[PDB]
C-alpha cells in the first residue's frame, strides 16, 4: 500500500 | 444529492507551520527545501479534508487517489492564495506563520516570476472581496478539476459529485449580489478556477524540473511528495491529464 492509500484506507 | 458549505467550513484545515531555519544561509536549495516539507505535511491535512468530505467517500478508492494526484499543486497554490489574503491582505505570500515570502524571499527562492504569478491570484482575491464561503467551495472545484485523458473508474459518480459542487457555488454568490445580481460574481468565480490551471501548469513544470535534478540542486523532498509526484509527472508529461475547464480558452 501507497502512503495514499493508507492514509485513505485507515 | 445533499448544509455541504457549514461542513466545509469546519474541516477546514488548520494552519501548519513550515519549520524554516533562519539561522540557515537563505539559498535556493534551503528555501525549495523548507517549501518541500511543508508541502509533505499539508497534504496530509489534504487527505484527512479529502476523508471528510460531503460525497468523496461515494468515489471509488482508485479515483480518490487519481483526484488528489492530479489536483495537489492547485489546491496547495489555492490555500497559500487564501492565506495571503486573509492574513496580509494580499501583500506576502502566507506560507505559513514562520515562512512569509517578501521580494527577498522570492528572489532568494530563484522563484520570483512564479511566486508573482500567484501573488496576482491572490490580489484577484482583495479585488472580488472573496468570502471563507467561496473559497471553501472553489477548493472543492480544485480538487474536482482534472481527471484522466480516458476518464475515471466511475465517471458519472464523479460527475454527480461535481455538478451538485457547482450548485452549491451558483447559490453561495447570490449572499454577495451588486441591482441584486449575481451571474455577474458567478462567472467571475468561474473565470478565477478556469486562471488555475496556467498557473499550475507553471508550477508543476518548476516542480518536475526540481524533481528530476533534486540531488544536483540539492532540494530535498518528503515522502508523501515523492509518492505524488512520480505518479504525476510521467501522467502530466505524456498528456494524459484533461484539465476540467468551465470556459473553454
Ligand atoms: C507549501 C506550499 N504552500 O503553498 C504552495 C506550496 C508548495 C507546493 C508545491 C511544492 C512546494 C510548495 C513543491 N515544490 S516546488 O514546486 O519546487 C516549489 C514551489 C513553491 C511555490 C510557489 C508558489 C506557489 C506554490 C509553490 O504552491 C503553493
Amino acid at each position: 500500500k501507497s502512503l495514499l492509500q493508507q492514509l485513505l484506507t485507515e | 444529492y445533499f448544509s455541504p458549505v457549514m461542513v466545509l467550513e469546519n474541516i477546514e484545515p488548520e494552519i501548519v507551520y513550515a519549520g524554516y531555519d533562519s539561522s540557515k544561509p537563505d539559498t535556493a536549495e534551503n528555501l525549495l527545501s523548507t517549501l518541500n516539507r511543508l508541502a509533505g505535511k499539508q497534504m496530509i491535512q489534504v487527505v484527512k479534508w479529502a476523508k471528510v468530505l460531503p460525497g468523496f467517500k461515494n468515489l471509488p478508492l482508485e479515483d480518490q487517489i487519481t483526484l488528489i494526484q492530479y489536483s495537489w499543486m492547485s489546491l496547495l497554490s489555492f490555500a497559500l492564495s487564501w492565506r495571503s489574503y486573509k492574513h496580509t491582505n494580499s501583500q506576502f505570500l502566507y506560507f505559513a506563520p514562520d515562512l512569509v515570502f517578501n521580494e527577498e524571499k522570492m528572489h532568494q527562492s530563484a522563484m520570483y516570476e512564479l511566486c508573482q504569478g500567484m501573488h496576482q491570484i491572490s490580489l484577484q482575491f482583495v479585488r472580488l472581496q472573496l468570502t471563507f464561503e467561496e473559497y471553501t467551495i472553489m477548493k472543492v472545484l480544485l480538487l474536482l478539476s482534472t481527471i484522466p485523458k480516458d476518464g475515471l473508474k466511475s465517471q458519472a459518480a464523479f460527475e454527480e459529485m461535481r455538478t451538485n459542487y457547482i450548485k452549491e457555488l451558483r447559490k453561495m454568490v447570490t449572499k454577495s449580489p451588486n441591482s441584486g445580481q449575481s451571474w455577474q460574481r458567478f462567472y467571475q468565480l468561474t473565470k478565477l478556477l478556469d486562471s488555475m490551471h496556467d498557473l499550475v501548469s507553471d508550477l508543476l513544470e518548476f516542480c518536475f524540473y526540481t524533481f528530476r535534478e533534486s540531488h544536483a540542486l540539492k532540494v530535498e523532498f518528503p515522502a508523501m511528495l515523492v509518492e505524488i509526484i512520480s505518479d504525476q509527472l510521467p501522467k502530466v508529461e505524456s498528456g494524459n491529464a484533461k484539465p476540467l475547464y468551465f470556459h473553454r480558452k
